[PDB]
């Protein structure tokens, strides 16, 4: 899994 | 029914780690049909983010513990292995379903031409989870939640674009979330990894056009575009 | 469903961290009122514990919540704090009463007068569960499950002084858990830290006598036992 | 509030 973001 | 009180048992539950309790609450403000504020905003994303989140986690594990002893042979334990894989699928796509729908039928409507803000945050919300729609799905299934997935990153970005600057956190989020879409679902690499460098750029170019306070939660995110495209680029090389 | 299967759904829920599941495959394994083996004494200790641990954990962060927020003066916010501190409280003595039951109704029965291993390891968890209750209890209430938890530990003090290896990674394991019921349930530092200070002494006396097979288990509940020593000796000097 | 450190697991193999 690539990262990401949320927030 | 008091609505601050709900927000506070949001928080609560963030604190305790209940996120089911969490979401719960949040969809409960949601459904009061009143926008919501940046800070309502986080608590409602972060909720079913921990909720489905843990569904996926899972999930890859099921998957890969299915790939290794599918070769090994031993017919009734594959079948309880994809049994229990399918029992977290349905929780995953349960709990999609329930955020579409609050973002189909109070979130996204409900937003003005003004809260251009608003809009791209749910409207990227919307590509994420109809992207993990499509990381378990199959078939002529999974080419509906791709292009529905696709269909909601690209209106984000089309209304990013035109209101919004690039150091913005929100449109480094989108592009960020958007560039993976086309790597890991898509399999278009340079189109992820194109997306992935512009977004990043550009955040370069108008770099002075900062604040103090995004001036942090901005760059935190910009790193994530890099890491993205440090590992893309490594594995078309073999 | 095949007994095999649920054993197999245990071993997956664990390594997918859905203890909850882990934790209902077992409860059928153990409702088949067969022995369970040593593999599968792990898997349902490990399942119940990290269920009824998430509520420990979010019960501390909640109450402590409780205790920061008293002070402001709102009530209408210590409410609802209260209010969902007992909705926890609810959820863990739930689970504690399931595994208790399972332990009572169908483990600690079955067992014969000759193993003494598997009689003091479900004593040992039924003394946790107890002790668990007695974290979230007040007055006459928390009286009557410390009392069941003494007498839980007790006894099976009293079966691996007297059947097992000082050595033996079960005998120690509880000594560990039963030296923290001392320290923080009974609030006597003393008794705890001479129980595990003894138990390590012990098992350094004869430590000639570890098995191959679990050495590596014992080493490290040994660590605990010392980690344990040199964090309780630390708080006494902070009250004097 | 401060717990100390436990333990629960049964030797497998
Ligand atoms: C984190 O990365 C995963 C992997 O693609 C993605 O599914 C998820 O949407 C990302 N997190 C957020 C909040 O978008
Ligand atoms: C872990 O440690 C805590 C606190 O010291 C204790 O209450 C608990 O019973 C231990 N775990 C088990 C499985 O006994």
């Amino acid at each position: 899994p690539p990262v990401s973001q949320a927030s | 029914v008091d609505r601050e009180q709900l927000v506070q048992k949001a928080r609560l539950a963030e604190q305790a780690e209940r996120y089911d309790d969490m979401a719960a609450a949040m969809k409960n403000v949601t459904e009061l049909n009143e926008p919501l504020s940046n800070e309502e905003r986080n608590l409602l994303s972060v909720a079913y983010k921990n909720v489905v989140g843990a569904r996926r986690s899972s999930w890859r594990v099921i998957s890969s513990i299915e790939q290794k002893t599918s070769a090994d042979g031993n017919e009734k334990k594959i079948e309880m292995v994809r049994a229990y894989r399918e029992k977290i699928e349905k929780e995953l796509e349960a709990v999609c379903q329930d955020v579409l729908s609050l973002l189909d039928n109070y979130l996204i409507k409900n937003c003005s031409e003004t809260q251009y803000e608003s809009k791209v945050f749910y409207l990227k919300m919307k590509g994420d989870y109809y992207r993990y729609l499509a990381e378990v799905a199959t078939g002529e299934k999974r080419a509906t939640v791709v292009e529905s997935s696709e269909k909601a990153y690209s209106e984000a970005h089309e209304i990013s674009k035109e209101h919004m600057q690039p150091t913005h956190p929100i449109r480094l989020g989108l592009a960020l979330n958007y560039s993976v879409f086309y790597y890991e679902i898509q399999n278009a690499p340079e189109q992820a990894c194109h997306l992935a460098k512009t977004a990043f750029d550009d955040a370069i170019a108008e770099l002075d056009t900062l604040n103090e306070d995004s001036y942090k939660d901005s760059t935190l995110i910009m790193q994530l575009l890099r890491d993205n495209l440090t590992l893309w680029t490594s594995d078309q090389q073999d």
